[PDB]
RNA sequence: UUUUGUAUAAUGGGUCAGCGACUUAUAUUCUGUAGCAAGGUUAACCGAAUAGGGGAGCCGAAGGGAAACCGAGUCUUAACU
RNA sequence: CCGACUUACCAACCCGAUGCAAACUGCGAAUACCGGAGAAUGUUAUCACGGGAGACACACGGCGGGUGCUAACGUCCGUCGUGAAGAGGGAAACAACCCAGACCGCCAGCUAAGGUCCCAAAGUCAUGGUUAAGUGGGAAACGAUGUGGGAAGGCCCAGAC
RNA sequence: UGUAACGGGGCUAAACCAUGCACCGAAGCUGCGGCAGCGACGCUUAUGCGUUGUUGGGUAGGGGAGCGUUCUGUAAGCCUG
RNA sequence: UCCUCCUAAAGAGUAACGGAGGAGCACGAAGGUUGGCUAAUCCUGGUCGGACAUCAGGAGGUUAGUGCAAUGGCAUAAGCCAGCUUGACUGCGAGCGUGACGGCGCGAGCAGGUGCGAAAGCAGGUCAUAGUGAUCCGGUGGUUCUGAAUGGAAGGGCCAUCGCUCAACGGAUAAAAGGUACUCCGGGGAUAACAGGCUGAUACCGCCCAAGAGUUCAUAUCGACGGCGGUGUUUGGCACCU
RNA sequence: UGCCUGGCGGCCGUAGCGCGGUGGUCCCACCUGACCCCAUGCCGAACUCAGAAGUGAAACGCCGUAGCGCCGAUGGUAGUGUGGGGUCUCCCCAUGCGAGAGUAGGGAACUGCCAGGCAU
């Protein structure tokens, strides 16, 4: 069980966030996606940050 | 109506569930019982099914 | 020994057979692969069960080049 | 009595007489019965007193939601066909 | 280097013929299960809600099997019957096998399984065969001019054994 | 331990096979009389009464209806030298 | 604890210290869409090149491949290649399947917004089935929902999420190994040791065929490779009696 | 209404291979060329565009042919529900259902809608 747990933060400035995991060995570069936050209900993009 | 009558010969204690399940369809309900039934083909296929222990005269 | 394990039965098979009426939406078999394909008002879901669109009666037919079997849902 | 199963060579009793085991208090649910009925009922207490007074309270006729809150509607949800 | 022939040797693939499989299927039942329609029968036997349970050690017999030695009144499942929780009659006796389900009384009748010479109720019943071992009234591989019935075959009054 | 592998006596059928007709045989079924439970049906229901089907083996257990015993009211009544 | 086949008796389910194998992960592409393609193996020819690298043609028709075990699928490909991307969305869900329950699983369609495609449409993760942990307590972010006189706040609620090889995997606690012949109590022949019972693998004693040993000659006496029983008789098997 | 060709089906091998023959007026296929539209992990092979000099060689369609694949009775066998029986590891009887394999045999598809070309 390498890959390890993240979360994905909206960049809307609401503290929305998805979460996922990801093989932090092979895959160094952060992660950025274009998801829907219900809180704007719009499709904005997701940054990757520490689950903490 | 062309009836015929069915009479027990035998008793229902070790038999199947469906065999007792169809001597109570027939309306039989102890050994030497006689009722008296239509001659259609489900009362055929009644006393086909549990031939071995009823006698049917016509 | 080392043959003590076996795994939870996963209760399959078909879950209404043919001629049977059937409300929309309701699981008709639960299979594997792709046993039988769906018909016309039967979709396959994620893990390839045929579940019915709309209401009517099941009609299991064999079809195709490579003699399939096929679920549809016959009008009702 | 206990058992799948006991004449059992499984348990108990030598015999007789007396005594010996689902009770009592307080709460809760259901059934029957009696009173009153969208109402029913009082507890401590007063009282020469199982009467009468006492409605402090409890249950019921409204519910939804975690809650503010709304209400024959309410919750979810930005909003529900 | 190429190679040379044949040698009671093994042998891939393919072709023909013949088997085996619970974890093989180009085939494939009977049953069982689900649904629809119809008639008859059954004291709603069916389902839902509420009050009270008990039970969660099962046993044998038939059928389908795992495990064991295709051992066990062995063990573990499915399904039915019986016992559990069920008396009566039969199998000598014999919870589980066969017949059959006890509301009570009768010094009445008919039958089931099983029997009919005596204990002990009922045929020393009728017709035609078989057995000579008390076989019936416990058992196998194998051995034998025991004996009854049937269809052929080889040698034979140019003489069979 | 004693015949001890028909239950026994005994049986050349009183064994076995095939056919047929009798009979015995159970708390099964039928007859007669009696008690009780549950459903149809009708009475003019004493709210249970004719007929009528049908049921009545039973452990753990569930439901219903009772007998009898001591004490209290009825009861300074009633029975009893 | 979970997954696949058989046992499992042609619907479902079904046990044993039954027969066989796996899982406690992986993937920002190995997911979504559009467009395109067809393997395994063998033969022939060809420089290093070889039984086997890459090339051309043929036979073959999925015996190949699926991120991994097995089963069921798969050519319209679910298998392989390329372009663009995040539907690995948020709130819901007619109606079913499977569970005693906690729960687990399939799902068209509605509303907002998004990706691919000209479009019809497809997309609520991966061909499907393993890849997992209830509750309590505590941590982080968001939201006046609540806030014990009032206004805040602390604490609590809700939404999103984290911390248990709690692996004895429905988890007794955050936290736990041994001896008793010095023993002791309540029970069970529900369960062992002795003996009895059933059976006879094992033990003992016979029998069937006869290659051979016996100078020649199977059967005077033995008898290989094999086969069928008897006794209850050793060690057992079962747990029916105590 | 007759033949041939193309597109979309019904059906999924009695419909599929193999062998021999045959077809170009139209249709279809190979064919000619590639600045352009578009494309090759190289290549106008595929995909794409602009066309008709040549050929039915390949492919494809049609016809014939039993060397296969395929379908397939009747009868018998195996299995089995119910009841009964035996010498009970396995069978038999009454009754109902009844295969698989194999045998005789069948078999070179049949059909619907539209369009084009040639004859009536």
């Amino acid at each position: 069980g390498i890959r390890e747990k993240i979360k994905l933060v909206s960049s809307a400035g609401t503290g929305h966030f998805y979460t996922t995991t990801k093989n932090k060995r092979t895959k160094p570069e952060k992660l950025e996606l274009k998801k829907f936050d219900p809180v704007v209900r719009q499709h904005v993009i997701y940054k990757e940050a520490k689950i903490k | 109506a062309k009836t015929i009558k069915i009479t027990q010969t035998r008793s229902a204690i070790g038999r199947l569930p469906k065999h007792k399940a169809t001597l109570l369809g027939l309306g039989l309900r102890r050994i030497g019982h006689t009722v008296e039934r239509e001659d259609t083909p489900a009362i055929r296929g009644m006393i086909n099914a549990v031939s071995f222990m009823v006698k049917v005269e016509e | 020994t080392r043959n003590g394990r076996d795994s939870e039965a996963k209760r399959l098979g078909v879950k209404r057979f043919g001629g049977e009426s059937v409300l929309a939406g309701s699981i008709i078999v639960r299979q594997r692969g792709t046993k039988f394909h769906a018909g016309a008002n039967v979709g396959c879901g994620r893990d390839h069960t045929l579940f019915a669109k709309a209401d009517g009666k099941v009609k299991f037919e064999v079809k195709g080049p490579k003699n399939r079997k096929f679920i549809s849902i016959e009008a009702e």
